[PDB]
RNA sequence: GGACUUUUACUUUGAAAAAAUUAGAGUGUUCAAAGCAGGCGUAUUGCUCGAAUAUAUUAGCAUGGAAUAAUAGAAUAGGACG
RNA sequence: AGGAUAGUGGCCUACCAUGGUUUCAACGGGUAACGGGGAAUAAGGGUUCGAUUCCGGAGAGGGAGCCUGAGAAACGGCUACCACAUCCAAGGAAGGCAGCAGGCGCGCAAAUUACCCAAUCCUAAUUCAGGGAGGUAGUGACAAUAAAUAACGAUACAGGGCCCAUUCGGGUCUUGUAAUUGGAAUGAGUACAAUGUAAAUACCUUAACGAGGAACAAUUGGAGGGCAAGUCUGGUGCCAGCAGCCGCGGUAAUUCCAGCUCCAAUAGCGUAUAUUAAAGUUGUUGCAGUUAAAAAGCUCGUAGUUGAACUUUGGGCCCGGUUGGCC
């Protein structure tokens, strides 16, 4: 078998130049969970259909259900 | 001289008089002048689909005494009526009427092939099933 | 030409025909095997060179 | 949007389907080297074809051009090393005049029924897609491998596979198997 | 730097003609189609060859040749030399 | 001359003149026409194709206009008209898949409403976020590459020499044939693992399982000629049907429907259409023109094509290159 090896100096340097999907691999770091792709888009472009942080709306649309 | 002008300046008049000698041929006639797309009840295509209106039992040319099982077929895409041969012993048997078959040419180029007078196309699907599978009994043919 | 006719003895010929199943066979060796079947059939096995080295002959 | 993959196909199909002399000539070389194609010779052929026309091309010019020097000894290098090219012949025509047998008899498979090991081609060729032999010490399962001349002496059972050693096999191991609890 | 300076066609050489493709050199994709890789040591510290070359019309650019084929020159000498 | 433009310019305006292109094909029409790099086929010359991985151009349903900005006549930006069409508590509001998937239609004719920024690169205030660009897998016989479907013995037959040369006695060695039989070998396929990967799947490795035939069983076309391979059997009987062409078929079918055998290519084979070669049946290379198609009835003549010979040759002297050649 043939492949490429690194060997770092120490292993603060490992983990700030190593990809994290490769320090997982080594089990050092831990894979953030993170919201499926289309999910994360979804939330961005329903942000985008507000203006601000949207806590007028949501007071305003609470007292509007009423009527 | 041999008639063709030969100097190394009459390269136009070459040029000219075979764009003249080449309209004389009959395969750069029809591909300039369109027939195909014009004519031809295909689109210049290598097959198209139509529905089956009538069939036939279209005699022989001469010398051949036989009954060659054919069928009109209007075209989807164009609306132009043509017989179709359905080729095989008993195929016939598969094109009951208001069939969607696939139509191909036989191979002569828009020619009658045959003893068969008057039809260029032939049957190679009945509802997508295959006569040729149809008639070998691989598959069998939808209800409707 | 006349375009009508008779539809009627449409299989005719296939439907009197009467059938008759395929023997079951031993399988045929299938490709360098088939060459080196052939070759041996041909080359060094010169089966039937009767005159022209025919290669389907009928019983005689 | 990327850069294409380049392919060629490598066979060439001849001119007239039906010649019974080439169908013999075909069929003599298949019994004679182990094939079950006639794609095989067709790719050897074309092969030929090519060096063929290069040697021409080349032939055409004069002697002392760089072009014809530089390219027809590397032509002439690429074939004696793998032998189909004697080095008694290296001037460019026997190039042209060589054969398809040349070639042929280089084949892996071939060199393996002439180095004893298989007793015939066709044992030979099984041998070769069973894995059991090594051209180094690396497996090769291909029969068309044109072997170098320099790994022909190198050219020896596997390591890693019966008749090298290290396991009897599936078949072997079933029947003593069976066998030892027969003894019970 | 100047006085000037017959005009072309033709051909040689060179530059130019994107890369990929094409032909083609070298080379392990296990062969091959391909790819542009890779190879060699005491493998403990490293060393190193490459990734060529050719084709690419016609038009234009420069250059040598100057046959072939055209073109012009001094003739009521407002002709050349000085 | 002015205006306008970022700038040149009839780009536009005023005044003036009457020019400009054209049988060396203008202008107009057609294109089943984006152009090239290039592709197929090519002895050579050539013919055809080029929507399509690169370059350039154009467009964002059709038209037109315009804001912002360095840069847009922008459309995943506005404005209007046309045409399509969505939601309405009918007052009004909102639209542009020729981006990725996907769906109706159109049709002979073309894939998943999937995963990810790990790579290639781009943008941004920027190492860090984003990117259906892009990559990854899925469908995928578009095309290509390599390449399994069996191999070897021992017995029973049929050969060809050599030892005995003692009838026909043995046969050593051989190339094929078997309701013979043996043990070996193997991968397709399952799969602990590991590798692989952003994470998976596959590939390459690899424990364990996984050939003996009624199994892990190769088709596609054909057998009159062209054109490889039947005068074999049964059926039909100018009918059914085959047949690219020639032809077969009318009660003894080598051509139809089947069985057997055989042949060709073979994980590929056939059919249709188009195109290339074949085609020296487009003819520059390279056709033909008395009779086979084709010399205009005859002469003159303007775009063109073609156009007699002649002008520095000959002789010498040197220099140094490339090949050779004893050595
Ligand atoms: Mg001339
Ligand atoms: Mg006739
Ligand atoms: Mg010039
Ligand atoms: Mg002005
Ligand atoms: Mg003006
Ligand atoms: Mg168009
Ligand atoms: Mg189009
Ligand atoms: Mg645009
Ligand atoms: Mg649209
Ligand atoms: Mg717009
Ligand atoms: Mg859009
Ligand atoms: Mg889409
Ligand atoms: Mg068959
Ligand atoms: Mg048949
Ligand atoms: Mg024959
Ligand atoms: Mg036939
Ligand atoms: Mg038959
Ligand atoms: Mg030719
Ligand atoms: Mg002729
Ligand atoms: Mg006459
Ligand atoms: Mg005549
Ligand atoms: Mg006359
Ligand atoms: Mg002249």
């Amino acid at each position: 078998s043939v492949g490429f090896g690194l060997v770092y100096n120490s292993v603060a340097e490992a983990k700030k130049f190593e990809p994290t999907y490769r320090l997982v691999r080594y089990g050092l770091a831990e894979k953030v969970e993170k919201a499926s792709r289309q999910q994360r888009k979804q939330k961005k472009n329903r942000d985008k259909k507000i203006f601000g942080t949207g806590k007028r709306l949501a007071k305003k649309v609470a007292r509007r259900n009423a009527d | 001289g041999k008639g063709k002008p030969r100097g190394l300046n009459s390269a136009r008049k070459l040029r000219v008089h075979r764009r003249n000698n080449r309209w004389a041929e009959n395969n750069y006639k029809k591909r300039l002048l369109g027939t195909a797309f014009k004519s031809s009840p295909f689109g210049g295509s290598s097959h198209a689909k139509g529905i089956v209106l009538e069939k036939l039992g279209i005699e022989s040319k001469q010398p051949n005494s036989a009954i060659r099982k054919c069928v009109r077929v209007q075209l989807i895409k164009n609306g132009k009526k043509v017989t179709a041969f359905v080729p095989n012993d008993g195929c016939l048997n598969f094109v009951d009427e208001n069939d969607e078959v696939l139509l191909a040419g036989f191979g002569r180029k828009g020619k009658a092939k045959g003893d068969i007078p008057g039809v260029r196309f032939k049957v190679v699907k009945v509802s997508g099933v295959s006569l040729l599978a149809l008639w070998k009994e691989k598959k069998e043919k939808p209800r409707s | 030409a006349k375009v009508h006719g008779s539809l009627a003895r449409a299989g005719k010929v296939k439907s009197q025909t009467p059938k008759v199943e395929k023997t079951e066979k031993p399988k045929k060796p299938k490709g360098r095997a088939y060459k080196r079947l052939l070759y041996t059939r041909r080359f060094v096995n010169v089966t039937l060179v009767n005159g022209k080295r025919r290669m389907n002959p009928g019983p005689s | 949007p990327r850069a294409p993959r380049t392919y060629s196909k490598t066979y060439s199909t001849p001119k007239r389907p039906y010649e019974s002399s080439r169908l013999d000539a075909e069929l003599k070389l298949a019994g004679e080297f182990g094939l079950k194609n006639k794609k095989e010779i067709y790719r050897i052929s074309f092969q030929l074809s090519k060096i063929r026309r290069a040697a021409r091309d080349l032939l055409t010019r004069d002697e002392k051009d760089p072009k014809r020097l530089f390219e027809g000894n590397a032509l002439i290098r690429r074939l004696v090393r793998v032998g189909v090219l004697s080095e008694d012949k290296k001037k460019l025509d026997y190039v042209l005049a060589l054969k398809v047998e040349d070639f042929l008899e280089r084949r892996l498979q071939t060199q393996v029924y002439k180095l004893g090991l298989a007793k015939s081609v066709h044992h030979a060729r099984v041998l070769i897609t069973q894995r059991h032999i090594a051209v180094g010490k690396q497996i090769v399962n291909i029969p068309s491998f044109m072997v170098r001349l320099d790994s022909e002496k190198h050219i020896d059972f596997a390591p890693t596979s019966p008749f090298g050693g290290a396991r009897p096999g599936r078949v072997a191991r079933r029947n003593a198997a069976r066998k030892a609890e027969a003894s019970g």
